[PDB]
């Protein structure tokens, strides 16, 4: 009932939504978004975005085994990776101030702060507050109203 | 849309001090953990969330079966606090994962300590 382009645009919108409830301890001039691992719904992200506060979002794909993901991005959009790959990615991110969002929402027990459910009439997400607490970034609770819109 | 840019200094309850950690072999919440939890519960109810999944965990010390049950007790202690804060009982799912999903390195005291936790998950 929804196309791939509709879903990708909806993913772009919900990510901008979520970013607006987030604060980094050192706010960059340009927000760095990294798309990591195989994705279906990231093509919109990768054209680049502008936040409502004026700040540009620069998007690139990076490799799962890049050891510096944690210093190269403010945000990671994580695709459909293996358990070994997922462990690799979060080991690299640990202790760095990074917002993590997964495309798929089957495994939100550990790792990503937000896990999207994109198939269906609207995008929803789960939020893992333990992952948020460990993230090094501030996330306001009212971000949770985006999942119900 | 992007209404979060309107937010000023009020209600930032999900920071570094909002992890829910436990002592070695303990399944009871200390006074400050109860406090954090009541505040998290209040924050969630303030944004119209009254449904939650609570996932308990252990470090990898000892028997796997014992640890599975300890992880359930930890999630149960958290559930009781959400109920006393006013969250409806039927809307709180409890789950124990035992030792199987660590967040931190089990080979250090500090890492094992980060693993003895309950993760509050907010579903769609």
């Amino acid at each position: 009932r929804t196309s791939i382009e509709q879903r990708s645009n909806a993913v772009s919108q919900v990510l901008l939504g979520i970013f607006s409830y987030v604060r980094w301890p050192k706010e960059p001039a340009v927000l760095q978004l990294c798309v990591v691992g195989p994705t279906e719904y990231a093509d919109g992200l990768l054209r680049g975005m502008v936040q409502a506060n004026g700040r540009r979002v620069h998007a690139e794909r990076r490799a799962v085994d890049n050891p510096d993901l944690g210093t190269l991005c403010n945000v990671i959009y994580l695709g459909v990776v293996d358990e070994r790959e997922r462990q690799q990615v979060f080991r690299s991110l640990a202790g760095h101030p990074v917002l993590s969002i997964s495309e798929r929402g089957t495994e939100c027990s550990v790792g990503s702060m937000f896990c999207l459910n994109v198939g269906g009439p609207r995008i929803t997400f789960e939020a893992n507050l333990d992952s948020i607490a460990r993230s090094g970034v501030r996330v306001h609770p009212s971000v949770l109203k985006l999942a119900r819109r | 849309q992007e209404q979060g840019f309107e937010l000023r200094d009020e209600g930032w309850e999900f920071g570094m001090s909002s992890k829910v950690l436990f002592g070695n072999n303990l399944d009871r919440l200390n006074p400050d953990s109860r406090n954090t939890l009541t505040k998290i519960a209040r924050a969630l109810l303030a944004v119209d969330i009254d449904k939650v999944r609570l996932e308990g965990h252990t470090d990898n010390y000892g028997d796997e079966g014992y640890n599975q049950k300890l992880s359930e007790r930890r999630a149960e202690s958290v559930a009781a606090v959400f109920r006393e804060a006013g969250m409806p009982a039927a809307n709180i799912e409890v789950r124990g994962l035992g030792m199987s999903k660590p967040v931190a390195d089990n080979k250090t005291r500090a890492g094992r300590s980060e693993n003895r936790r309950v993760a509050i998950i907010v579903p769609a």
